């Protein structure tokens, strides 16, 4: 973080205070793929059976 | 503004080609942290006497 601050600031010196050194993002865990609920299974086994 | 976000963040493809755009929006980024910082000093000049 004082090094995040530093090439930032680009100094090698820091001043008393705050800086914005980055950007916080939590990124995806797992993937919700979600199709409607199907009922209608096509009848492709009247002619293959 | 997380103006990395804010042109489209969270992809790998994105940075790479908002990147060959330099400090574009670094120049923002740096120019509304000051606006924000000037709201501050408002506040402070007109209630902190
Ligand atoms: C007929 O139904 C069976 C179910 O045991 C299936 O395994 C098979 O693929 C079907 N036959 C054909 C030719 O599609």
């Amino acid at each position: 973080p004082l090094s995040e601050t530093k090439c930032t600031l680009k100094s090698f010196t820091v001043e008393k205070g705050i800086y914005q050194t980055s950007n916080f993002r939590v990124q995806p865990t797992e993937s919700i793929v979600r199709f409607p609920n199907i009922t209608n299974l096509c009848p492709f086994g009247e002619v293959f059976n | 503004v997380d103006c990395t976000m804010y042109i489209c963040g969270d992809s790998t493809e994105c940075s790479n080609l908002l990147l060959q755009y330099g400090s574009f929006c670094t120049q923002l980024n740096r120019a509304l942290t000051g606006i924000a910082v000037e709201q501050d000093k408002n506040t402070q000049e007109v209630f902190a006497q």
